[PDB]
């Protein structure tokens, strides 16, 4: 406690009252004229001092900082996701124990808990300075622990694995059996508790309490941000270029969750409060991003997407972040196209595989990298954790930045061409937790290019039977992606004769313009309801406002539903009626359309004031907003 | 009616609940339920006016709604607790005013829309 | 097993609880003989001796046989013959047995062996254990480290030579000549611990030695030294009783199971097995054993006013979640359940008339506590749970003249001063409260950790405030302001210089730190380390559910922040602790309340404010702070 060593690198005098040795080693550092006065046992101690205080960027005092430069570069291959060299590295023999302990690392964040343990055992036994040593005991206390939760968890849950032997396993609680991490460091020489007495949290349960209760100044109403952030970063290097397990456990990763948000969010109060005064703050790196994507769930992420406006963040190191696109989506291709999946690194790696792509919308990526993440993502993730319906949605963020151009648009009519494929099978069915469908994607495609006809459909439409009725059904979803020869073939397998098939025709995308034919079939069904007054009818209504019907004949029975005649003749109807709960279920196009009616304006306008001063309901507020309906 | 949530971007409620429903045609379903989808930049066709589509379940498979949906609820069981709550069903089904009252969940995607 | 136990004499079962309280402790130290070294299929002494024998005769024993063919042959053959026979006979590797993992996951502080072998030693290096391994009289000065694996007959780390170990006579009649300094750390050592012997027999001749020496000591200065007896016949019950009053705890391993003539590894893993098992066990089975138990973890916290429910779960150490709503929740208990039993006696009135007559006022003063502090039952029994809050703290309520008046008064006992120091900081004397703390502290063992713990901090607020009015209380009052004499300024820092918050719990007497676990997080802001993590989990879903427009029928969600809130002021004032002050602890409370409200008004379009959220926001918000609130 002699000195402060400032996240910035500025050193500040605090409780020592002897003599000043920072302030002298730092004049000794800036001019070269009294380095020759020390010994060369000295001279070379202290460029060994330099070196170390330069790595770790510590660069002078604090009243003679200046142009201060706090660049994050974390020096490990586990932080940047090379997988694949890892891999190399310790297929590599490796030369000295402290090798063995960057191995067993690497064991550990690629899934191989069983051989890291077995490494960092191996280590325990030749290392006994002594610090490797202690480390390796950390860790391999935390392997263990990472072990016995992956147990519980798998024991819990979509197939059964078993990735440790049940021999393994009563190895390693034999090993560890009131194993105490706590005297770990009591035990140590008592020259290690001298010099390394800063390694001493490492064997403490929780050792980020610290930092987490500083991140109450983020939500301060009144630089502090570059404070949070540096010790943000000083966090993530210490644990990973001194290769610690905790980094991958609950309570860091939470911590980052925790750190990142307040960030983000505290920068979005400067902005709105700015706006405020100003009347018209955060910029992301490739370390932040990758630190999202490790640490952030997609329920996570979503909190940060609605709370802030992360279209207002801008992204750097966008060329990193796409080679970290790339180089991710690379591994879902060798976990899942080949069979290399490995159950233990698949649970951390979709949770990041998954959390990166969702924010790969913020970023512009090249064609090349847009291809390969794309391909990996429409085909070799696995439907377990991203589905059908959820796919899309990942696939469609990325078009925020990137306007799916040609090749992509080749890659989804790929994803498409295979879909129809596996409905051959009967059984086979796309099931989607978002309601959300293979349709989806063929109007994706006919949204960006509009003309775009899909050739290897058209050969499947075009050799279709009455026999294999999956794919005809199938494919009546991707009408607009097909030949007119295709087209033409595809109709002949559905009628029109009743009204139900009309709105099956109607749901389905069968028929988009409506010839006389359905008027009638339209008309016939309105009769009947009126004949027995003493669903649909409200649906029609909305046709006829649409102008989706010219026939004229609706005013016949306007009486029964509230909302028909609120749509077929607005000027005549009688708003005492009218319930706010409609406009709830109205999309983007009908809303607007009500808007520009010039009729039933100034009732809606009405109906909405009222709401939201009675109610305060935001998605009144925001219908009102958005089009003034 | 403790795990009863009401959701107000779609005036429905979200409960753990199924369904025997009977439509029009005399034709029996056990153990059903829906989920809703509030997805308001939905590539809409020419004829798509509804902002969410729901998707309705029974024996864990979904349905494809062929027939008119007219429905009436006979029984409904909430899951967690096997207490019959279907007069809860209708005395909400009535107030809310909306089509299909109570769901087993609903899913938002605007939030995860590029537009948003 | 547990079987084994549940028959097991009742003095066996007590010779288990004092080792395994010893084990948690961290002062049990195990003195391992050649027994156990004989599992793992180490040459035997008898052997050596043998070949010894026929080296000297030709041809091929009492007890100093043993030591005197050694010494016949050392004297007319040499050290060099000596020596080599020893070389081509224990220059071997051997396994560890499983007992010596046992013995080490028993966590023993020390280990004492007679052994001259390495299998201890590779033993620990397999299990991770360090031990710094003296054998010789220059180790002990050149031990680096506090646990020590004592070899009291030395090795052959050295070297396989004669003068390393103690094996003939001559060795053992000079063995205090030449091992002054290791036989003056073997019997420091079994004075200081509690020292269980293994792999001995009882007419072994170094257990003698030390009943030598033992009765050389008066009564009752030492603890009696427990004995694994690991021999196939059950122990005479006369010679057990003769062994006890020379001062052994016995533990026969034949008596505790039926085995085989032979079989030495299950007699000695059925005792290290049943230790073992015993660590986690309580040995809890009637409801007085429950009330005793639960009596020991929460007696320690009546000299505290109130205790943080989430901090219940550090006493009992993980066994249950103690929610802040007053229900308890089996977490890692595998063991019978206490506090099931506990409350299980609470609302059965008939059952409270079975415990004993100590049992029922221990329970007593347990209920009293419980229903203090909010804890009602488990969740499975929950019912309708309203707990209003009320702090028992003048200095909450802001009776600024009252405490005055209180400091006025003349002081009853330590805790009246005690109460004292925190009125006289709440109301700006920090001089008055400074020097009271160290009158506290001199007088003074809760109170004295928690005086050391508020006088530091009225330390860092004073020195804060100093340097506020030199560096700005000139400027904000227009006058330089001086409320500390330098003589204070040089004092108070002359005497905190040297003083580390961090190490105070760890400077603290055992019984201390196990007894008052909770009261180490004090020292920093981790006490406020979980209601943090909290607060900020349900503030993102708090936030969320109103951004999709959701509302829940039923429990509200900021409840677990509603009574977090309350369960730090209520813990920090009632406890008169200096950290109500604190900049973190006033945002915390600043976050916890907005969060509140926020949820309130989200709620109301669709909680209401009492005296004590009032003093809330008026105590731990800053201007801008309300200002928005009253925005949003």
């Amino acid at each position: 406690y002699d000195y402060h060593f400032e996240v910035n690198g500025t050193v500040v005098r605090h409780k020592n009252k002897g003599f000043g040795y920072m302030e002298r080693f730092f004049e000794l550092k800036e001019s070269c004229d009294e380095r020759s006065k020390l010994s060369k046992k000295q001279y070379e101690r202290f460029n060994a001092l330099f070196n170390f205080f330069e790595k770790n960027g510590v660069i002078c005092m604090a009243k003679d900082a200046g142009t201060l430069n706090t660049s994050i570069e974390i020096n490990s291959l586990a932080y940047h996701g090379k997988y694949d060299v890892m891999k190399k590295f310790i297929e590599e023999q490796s030369v000295s124990i402290e090798d063995d302990y960057k191995k067993a690392f690497f064991l550990a964040c690629l899934g191989r808990w069983e051989e890291s343990y077995d490494l960092y055992s191996n280590i325990i036994l030749n290392s006994i300075n002594g610090c490797v040593y202690y480390l390796s005991q950390i860790n391999r206390y935390r392997i263990y622990q990472s072990i016995t939760q992956a147990v519980t968890q798998f024991n819990g849950l979509g197939r059964h694995y078993k990735p440790f032997t049940d021999e393994f396993l009563a190895r390693i609680e034999r090993e560890m059996t009131n194993f105490n991490i706590d005297d770990l460091f009591n035990g140590m020489p008592f020259e290690f508790q001298k010099k390394y007495k800063i390694l001493e949290f490492l064997s403490d349960n929780q050792f980020l309490y610290d930092d987490t209760v500083k991140l109450f100044e983020l939500t301060n109403k009144v630089s502090s941000d570059i404070v949070v952030l540096l010790r943000l970063y000083d966090n993530l290097r210490f644990l990973y270029e001194n290769c610690l397990w905790s980094v991958s456990f609950h309570e860091f990763h939470q911590y980052i969750r925790n750190s990142m948000s307040l960030l983000i969010e505290k920068a979005e109060y400067e902005r709105t409060r700015d706006i405020d005064e100003l009347g018209f703050g955060f910029f992301m790196e490739y370390y932040d991003f990758v630190n999202i994507s490790r640490h952030f769930k997609i329920d996570d992420i979503k909190n940060l997407e609605r709370s802030c406006s992360i279209d207002k963040i801008r992204f750097g190191e966008q060329e990193k972040i796409e080679e970290y696109l790339v180089g991710i989506a690379e591994e879902i291709t060798k976990q899942f196209s080949a069979n290399g999946m490995n159950v233990v690194f698949y649970t951390q790696f979709i949770s990041e595989a998954k959390a990166a792509l969702y924010f790969a919308k913020y970023v512009k990526l090249s064609e090349e990298g847009l291809g390969k993440i794309v391909k990996a993502l429409l085909f070799y993730f696995p439907e377990r954790d991203l589905d059908i319906g959820k796919r899309y949605v990942w696939l469609e963020r990325l078009t925020k930045c990137n306007e799916l151009p040609k090749s992509i648009i080749s890659i989804i009519d790929d994803f498409l061409v295979l879909q129809a494929e596996k409905h051959i099978d009967q059984n086979y069915s796309e099931v989607s937790s978002n309601g959300l469908y293979s349709r989806d994607y063929g109007a994706l495609i006919k949204h960006f290019e509009k003309n775009f006809i899909s050739k290897r459909l058209s050969e499947i439409t075009l050799c279709l039977t009455q026999d294999k009725q999956k794919q005809i059904d199938f494919l009546f979803k991707l009408l607009p992606l097909l030949s007119t020869n295709a087209k033409s073939h595809l109709l002949s397998f559905k009628s029109v004769e009743n009204i139900n098939d009309l709105m099956n025709g109607i749901r389905i995308g069968l028929i988009d313009e409506f010839t006389p034919e359905h008027e009638e079939l339209i008309i016939e069904y309105l009769e009947t309801r009126k004949v027995n007054y003493i669903d649909y009818m409200s649906t029609f209504g909305i046709w006829y406002f649409l102008e989706e019907i010219n026939n004229s004949k609706m005013e016949e029975f306007i009486g029964m539903d509230d909302q028909y005649d609120f749509f077929v003749d607005p000027e005549n109807f009688d708003y005492k009626k009218f319930i706010p709960s409609w406009l709830k279920n109205y999309n983007d196009k009908l809303l607007g359309k009500i808007a520009g009616n010039k009729h039933m304006k100034h009732h809606v306008i009405e109906v909405l004031k009222e709401r939201v001063k009675n109610s305060n309901d935001k998605r009144y507020l925001e219908i009102l907003m958005n089009y003034f309906i | 009616t403790h795990d009863l949530v009401y959701h107000s971007k779609i005036n429905t409620f979200v409960w753990d609940v199924e369904f025997d429903i009977v439509l029009s045609d005399s034709k029996e379903l056990n153990k059903c339920y829906f989920v809703k989808c509030f997805n308001p930049y939905r590539i809409n066709g020419k004829c798509d006016f509804a902002v969410s589509s729901i998707d309705i379940f029974s024996e864990g498979k979904r349905l494809l709604i062929e027939n008119e949906f007219n429905f009436k609820i006979t029984k409904a069981v909430h899951v967690a607790t096997s207490k019959d709550v279907t007069e809860i069903v209708l005395h909400l089904s009535e107030r809310i005013s909306s089509p299909f009252p109570i769901v087993k969940e609903v899913v938002y995607l605007d939030w995860s829309h590029p537009q948003f | 097993l547990k079987e084994v136990f549940l028959m097991l004499d009742n003095n066996v079962v007590e010779c288990i609880k004092e080792i395994t309280e010893s084990s948690r402790n961290g002062k049990l130290v195990f003195f391992v003989g050649a027994g156990v070294s004989t599992l793992s299929d180490y040459p035997q002494w008898w052997r050596l001796v043998d070949k010894y024998h026929e080296e000297l005769y030709g041809s091929p024993y009492s007890s100093d046989e043993y030591l005197r063919i050694p010494q016949i042959f050392y004297n007319v053959k040499g050290e060099m013959a000596f020596d080599g026979i020893l070389k081509d006979f224990f220059q071997v590797d051997k396994p560890t047995n499983p007992i010596h993992d046992k013995i080490l996951a028993m966590n023993p502080a020390h280990v004492i062996t007679t052994n001259y072998d390495n299998l201890i030693d590779t033993a620990c290096w397999k299990r991770g254990k360090y031990f710094s391994v003296i054998s010789a009289e220059e180790d002990v000065a050149n031990a680096t480290s506090s646990r020590y694996l004592l070899k009291v007959h030395g090795d052959f780390r050295k070297g396989f030579k004669g003068e390393n170990v103690v094996l003939k006579e001559d060795d053992y009649l000079n063995y205090d000549q030449n091992y002054p300094l290791i036989s003056n750390l073997m019997k420091t050592i079994i004075a200081t611990h509690t020292i269980v012997f293994i792999g001995y027999g009882l007419g072994d001749y170094n257990i003698n030695m030390l009943l030598n020496w033992v009765r050389k000591l008066q009564k009752d200065s030492f603890h009696k030294p427990f004995f694994i007896r690991t021999d196939p016949s059950p122990i005479e019950n006369e010679t057990l009783i003769y062994y006890e009053n020379k001062g052994l705890r016995i533990i026969d391993a034949a008596s505790l199971i039926d085995s085989n003539e032979y079989d030495y590894l299950e007699r000695y893993s059925a005792v290290m097995d049943l230790l073992i098992e015993s660590q986690e066990n309580k040995f809890i089975t009637k409801d007085d054993e429950v009330i005793d138990y639960i009596y020991g973890k929460i007696s320690p916290l009546f000299a505290l006013q109130y205790i943080r429910k989430i901090d219940l779960k550090h006493v009992f150490e993980y066994d249950y979640h103690f929610e802040v709503n007053g229900t308890v929740v089996r977490h890692k208990n595998k063991g019978f359940g206490y506090m099931e039993r506990f409350f299980e006696l609470k609302e059965s009135c008939d059952e409270r008339s079975k415990l004993s007559k100590k049992q029922y006022e221990r329970f007593n003063a347990l209920f009293n506590f419980f229903e203090k502090n909010g804890v009602i039952c488990m969740a499975k029994d929950a019912g309708t749970l309203n707990t209003s809050i009320e702090i028992n703290s003048l200095a909450y309520h802001g009776k600024y003249d009252v405490m005055k008046k209180f400091i006025e008064e003349q002081s009853v006992s330590i805790e009246d001063d005690y109460k004292k120091a925190f009125f006289l900081a709440c109301l700006g004397r920090w001089e008055e409260s400074y020097d009271l703390y160290s009158n506290i502290i001199l007088n003074s063992g809760c109170v004295y950790y928690l005086s050391q713990i508020n006088r530091y901090r009225i330390y860092q607020s004073i020195t804060q405030a100093v340097t506020q009015f030199n560096g700005l209380g000139l400027l904000t009052f227009g006058r330089h302001y001086k409320p500390f004499t330098d003589e204070f300024l040089a004092r108070i820092e002359r005497e905190m210089t040297n003083f580390n918050i961090d190490d105070l719990f760890n400077g603290m007497p055992f019984e201390f730190q196990k007894k008052y676990k909770i009261l180490e997080f004090l020292s920093d802001n981790q006490f406020l380390y979980d209601d943090t993590v909290k607060l900020f989990e349900l503030t993102n879903k708090v936030r969320s559910e109103m951004s999709e427009g959701s509302y829940s029928f039923g429990m509200s969600s900021d409840i677990v922040v509603l009574l977090r809130l309350y369960d730090n002021l209520r813990f920090l004032y009632e406890n008169c602790l200096w950290s109500v002050s604190f900049h973190e602890f006033h945002q915390y409370i600043r976050n916890s309340m907005s969060l509140l409200i926020e949820k309130a008004e989200y709620e109301r379009t669709r909680f209401f404010m009492e005296y004590y959220d009032f003093v809330n926001i008026s105590r731990h918000f800053k201007i801008d702070d309300i200002k928005n609130l009253e925005r949003s």
